[PDB]
């Protein structure tokens, strides 16, 4: 798999979907701070 | 009265001043801003807000 520079690629690979599955969980973690920033400026809001 | 009689005064001792007749206590620049600042909450929740 090295020779054929195949290993490079797997390597590759499997950083990009680790990135990939920590940015989806960090982008639900983004969702809810949004959301509650929403409802408090909602509050915000109602206070204007 | 004063004296014996009427305070001697000026031929023409005009002095108009009265640059204000009653009213001051609040100020009016504070309201100012303040009624700026309204407008511009008002255009705010003209563009759209939330969703």
């Amino acid at each position: 798999m090295k020779g054929t520079l195949l290993q490079e690629i797997t390597e590759n690979l499997l950083y990009a979907s680790a990135i990939h599955d920590s940015a989806q969980e960090n982008m639900a973690l983004h969702l809810e701070n949004l959301k509650s920033l929403k409802a408090e400026y909602e509050d915000a809001k109602k206070l204007l | 009265d004063e004296e014996i009689v009427k305070t001697p005064r000026k031929l023409v001792n005009y002095v108009p001043l009265k640059i204000f007749n009653l009213g001051d206590s609040f100020d009016d620049t504070i309201t100012t801003t303040v009624a700026k600042l309204q407008d511009l909450k008002k255009e705010i929740l003209d563009s759209p807000r939330s969703n």
